[PDB]
RNA sequence: UACCUGGUUGAUCCUGCCAGUAGCAUAUGCUUGUCUCAAAGAUUAAGCCAUGCAUGUCUAAGUACGCACGGCCGGUACAGUGAAACUGCGAAUGGCUCAUUAAAUCAGUUAUGGUUCCUUUGGUCGCUCGUACUUGGAUAACUGUGGUAAUUCU
RNA sequence: UGGUGACUCUAGAUAACCUCGGGCCGAUCGCACGCCGGCGGCGACGACCCAUUCGAACGUCUGCCCUAUCAACUUUCGAUGGUAGUCGCCGUGCCUACCAUGGUGACCACGGGUGACGGGGAAUCAGGGUUCGAUUCCGGAGAGGGAGCCUGAGAAACGGCUACCACAUCCAAGGAAGGCAGCAGGCGCGCAAAUUACCCACUCCCGACCCGGGGAGGUAGUGACGAAAAAUAACAAUACAGGACUCUUUCGAGGCCCUGUAAUUGGAAUGAGUCCACUUUAAAUCCUUUAACGAGGAUCCAUUGGAGGGCAAGUCUGGUGCCAGCAGCCGCGGUAAUUCCAGCUCCAAUAGCGUAUAUU
RNA sequence: CUCUCGGCCGAAGCGUUUACUUUGAAAAAAUU
């Protein structure tokens, strides 16, 4: 497609809304999350560690708390 | 369909219009009128495809709405008006009168006539009935009904009608030994003297016609138009005098005209 | 519906046997002799001759005084004499069956330009036609498979706008003359 | 100089008030000759002012010799404005077309269709 | 162009199929300089549809009291152009698809002496022995007052 | 009176009828205006009825694929026919009533199937044939599925209406609105198919209409479905090399062509491209016509399949070692592989060439 | 192959009927 105008912007948005979704399996079996906001409060600043508040929309399966959480990096 | 058709494709048009194949999807659908659509000329085809006065249907409409075309002495502005057999076309601005008469190849020739001849026409009587307080009526092939005709006029005879008044001037009876044109079938456009008719009751009558060159043929009775008394005609004739040359003779005449004019 | 025409032809046939050495040698001989691009030019000429021979065969089964046979045979023989394959004396319907492929390969504008001395080989003829150096009568002809009619043959010339005709030396000569 | 104007099949249309013709243009070295001096040469050929004559459909043949087009010469400029198609008049600047697209007027037509009374003239 | 070759055995001659061979279409792979034509959501799903468009229309000649207008010449009933609206006509054509459908459709061939038909064209239209120098009541557009979240609602 | 092959036809004469949900017998508009206080010329709308045209609709005769693991079928609820009616635009079991007991079938009825709309036609083909035809022309059919209707000359209409069924949209929860098997576009489906572009200029169609409108249709875009034409070099001189003509016993000696290698030279000729302009066109694009620039091989560089046989083209070199693989078929590969993987080389067609499938 | 009506000829039957064969006219355009 070509993108120059706002009419073509609406046409491109209309294309992106209605498409055959490609499913990735690794996303599908686990419970993933993109971080929309991040808040940090340290238990001890000298330890340089504390609890972190990651807020976003869950995407994969149902998120259970008993399972561990991997931050990608 | 759910009602009458109003369009006509070029492919399904009659072949004697000599239309193209790649100019368009549609041919001019002839109007309802005094002639059947299969065997007429719409005015637009005559006025641009034969006479080359116009180049588009727009120019044809522009010529007609100035009221320069007269068909049978009356001004027609419908560009798809069905103009058919024995038909006088008058253009008074250029001062030229044509008649629609067939060629030997089955096609409406542009036949330029003298304006004295443009005063009358010939009509073949389709039926005769008495009606409405004992008054007799003719119905011709032009859907003209003429009240009070001569009692000698019977069906398949040819009356001669002047166009200004519209009444009968003089008639020719269908008789073996009378000049004829063929207005349908493979022999369309050939002129010869009737030698015989044979009658099939409950069916069609086959009429036998002998050419001036002695080539005999037959048609149905519905495809025969009486032109003249005896062997002479009552109208003017196109360039070929109604004789169908075989393709060998046509090739010979073509080559002779090539050799003569170089 | 569209006001378009869908009628069209394939102008050649591919042979039944793919690898027959006699056919391969004969076809390469025809290509090399008349400077053709590929086998399909040979097959096209062969297709045209086959159609003419089919028409002649069909006319020969008809009666000698049949009108169709006389008329179509006269037209067929006239067309074969006009392009320069048959001669006027040998103009009979059974002599069409004595026609070969090299008769039709001789009437090509490539072969005629080479035969007239305008080129110095047959490949030089094909190039010189493609270069727009050759006109016929007054029309510049760009096609090498143009069949030269017999009346048309007497004036095949060098295309007045060509460098080898009227003048105007070309791109290379103009560049080289504009050196010093 | 080397440009030539010749006239093939010629007709006097007294019904449309014009002279119809086919023009052959010989211009052996140059490009396809512009319409304007075709009208000039055709005006000197036929002794009429060049503002009443209209030429169109010029297709240059392969090789670069002739160019054949159609031409017509009107009796007067008023008859030209009465009989010419609007695009051939606008090529002389004698007419102008509306600048609204088809889409704009289709949408305006349906929007006006949705209302009634002289409130049709308000919407657009 | 009225054409065949490989393969059953130790070898032979058969039967015989398998495979090759050439076209034509559908898809697909790799590759693709120039030019003329040109098919193209039929096959599976006559499955489902956002949005926009695809059918409207006035001549000198049905109805003009929108100053909407430059504008007459002025007591000139109605100068002219004219929105809107009423009236008339068309919207039954065209376009798409091929689900159904097996003497059904359809094709050729004939019938309507067994019917209907806007329009066009021609005829007919003081052929009736019994307020008219012109009858009546409404209603649109327009003015005004509104209803409902909402509709080409009223 | 007139006519048909044939009327219960057309016309005539008589007695009446003539529908209030009613039949014709003009309360209509424009233009010019003119002659013996009155007459008028063209036209536009009208109009019952007769013909004409465009039809349409029911009938006539013949013709359709597979199936007997379909042999009897039809008639209680019309099946076949008679009589009277009803209804219908008309003929008819079209419906009703009363009667008769018929009608069809191995000459394949009845039933079922069909990846069945029918024709014109298409592919192939000696001759005979086999197969295809959704698809632009003609005919039918249908607008999600049935069913019913209004209006009208014409519709059982669907870019009309009314229901039900199945979907589904907006809601303030009361209600309201729907129908792409039109053009474009989307999802889905799949092996399988284009732009939400421009115009009514052409072809024609509609309307009160010379003027308005038309996704009809035209124009570009996509497009290796398929068809036509057609580049990727040509030439000359040198150096080797053949084959010929002349003279020589021969060897040889030359001026006669031809050939490639040119890790040799050389200028000529061009389009592909870049690009003014004219032209084209409704406006453009493309083609055609034209200036300027544009070619020496490290470029402006041709592919796709093969090289045992069938079947044209290597018993070449390296790797592998019954593995990996090839191979439509016969077969190859287990340590010298003409067959795999490669390098070189050759062969076939060529701007195309492979594969899968249906079909001849 | 022939008896009657009309100008040697046209009308009237033909002839047991077909099948077959030849002619004629009818058989859309596009396609071929």
């Amino acid at each position: 497609l070509l993108l120059d105008t706002q009419q073509e912007a609406g046409m491109l948005l209309r294309q992106l809304a209605n498409q055959k979704q490609q499913h990735l399996a690794f996303r599908d079996r686990r419970a993933y999350l993109f971080a929309h906001a991040v808040d940090f409060v340290p238990s001890e600043e000298n330890n340089l560690v504390g609890t972190l508040k990651i807020s976003g929309y869950v995407r994969g399966q149902t998120l259970n708390v008993n399972r561990l959480l991997h931050i990608v990096g | 369909a759910r009602g009458p058709k109003k369009h006509l494709k070029r492919v399904a048009a009659p072949k004697h219009w000599m239309l193209d194949k790649l100019t368009g999807v549609f041919a001019p659908r002839p109007s309802t009128g005094p002639h059947k659509l299969r065997e007429c000329l719409p005015l637009i085809i005559f006025l641009r495809n034969r006479l080359k006065y116009a180049l588009t249907g727009d120019e044809v409409k522009k010529i007609c709405m100035q009221r320069f075309i007269k068909i049978d002495g009356k001004v027609r502005t419908d560009i798809t008006y069905p103009a058919g057999f024995m038909d006088v076309i008058s253009i008074d601005k250029t001062g030229e009168n044509f008649r629609l008469i067939y060629d030997t190849k089955g096609r409406f020739a542009v036949h330029r006539i003298t304006p004295e001849e443009a005063k009358y026409k010939l009509c073949k009587v389709r039926k005769i009935f008495v009606g409405t307080k004992g008054i007799p009526h003719l119905v011709t092939h032009d859907a003209r009904t003429i009240r009070y005709p001569d009692p000698l006029i019977k069906v398949n005879d040819t009356i001669q009608i002047d166009l200004e008044t519209g009444k009968i001037t003089d008639f020719i009876k269908f008789d073996t030994g009378n000049l004829c044109m063929v207005t349908g079938g493979a022999n369309l456009g050939r002129i010869g003297v009737i030698t015989n008719r044979e009658r099939h009751p409950g069916s069609f009558d086959v009429v036998h016609v002998k050419d001036a060159n002695g080539n005999s043929f037959a048609t149905r009775l519905s495809n025969i138009f009486v032109i003249g008394k005896g062997n002479k005609p009552w109208i003017s004739l196109p360039r070929g005098k109604g004789i169908r040359l075989t393709i060998a003779e046509e090739r010979d005449k073509r080559l002779a005209a090539k050799q003569s004019s170089g | 519906p569209v006001a378009r025409s869908w009628v069209c032809r394939k102008t050649y046939v591919t042979p039944r046997r793919p690898f027959e050495k006699s056919r391969l040698d004969q076809e390469l001989k025809l290509i090399g002799e008349y400077g053709l691009r590929n086998k399909r030019e040979v097959w096209r000429v062969k297709f045209t001759l086959a159609k003419i021979r089919k028409a002649a065969r069909e006319l020969l089964t008809l009666d000698e005084k049949d009108p169709r046979r006389l008329f179509e045979g006269n037209a067929l023989l006239r067309r074969l004499v006009r392009i320069g394959v048959l001669d006027e004396g040998k103009m009979k319907l059974d002599y069409i069956l004595g026609l070969k492929i090299e008769d039709f390969l001789e009437r090509r504008l490539q072969t005629q330009v080479f035969k007239l001395g305008l080129a110095k080989s047959i490949h030089h003829a094909r190039v010189l036609i493609r270069q727009r150096h050759i006109r016929v009568r007054k029309q510049v002809v760009n096609i090498p498979s143009f069949i030269v009619r017999l009346d048309s043959q007497k004036h095949i010339d060098f295309s007045l706008r060509s460098p080898y005709g009227g003048g105007r030396p070309g791109r290379v000569k103009r560049k080289n003359a504009k050196k010093g | 100089d080397t440009v030539t104007i010749r006239t093939r099949k010629f007709m006097t249309n007294r019904l449309l008030q014009r002279k119809q013709m086919v023009i052959d243009v010989l211009h052996p070295g140059k490009a396809t000759v512009p319409k304007t001096e075709i009208r000039e040469k055709l005006a000197k050929m036929y002794k009429t002012t060049p503002d009443v004559i209209f030429v169109f459909g010029f297709r240059t043949h392969f090789g670069g010799g002739k160019t054949t087009g159609f031409g017509m010469i009107y009796d007067s400029l008023d008859y030209a404005k009465k009989n010419e198609p609007k695009h051939r008049l606008a090529r002389h600047g004698l007419y102008e077309k509306k600048k609204t697209s088809r889409k704009q007027r289709k949408e305006r037509k349906n929007r006006m269709k949705k209302v009634r009374g002289t409130a049709k003239a308000n919407v657009g």
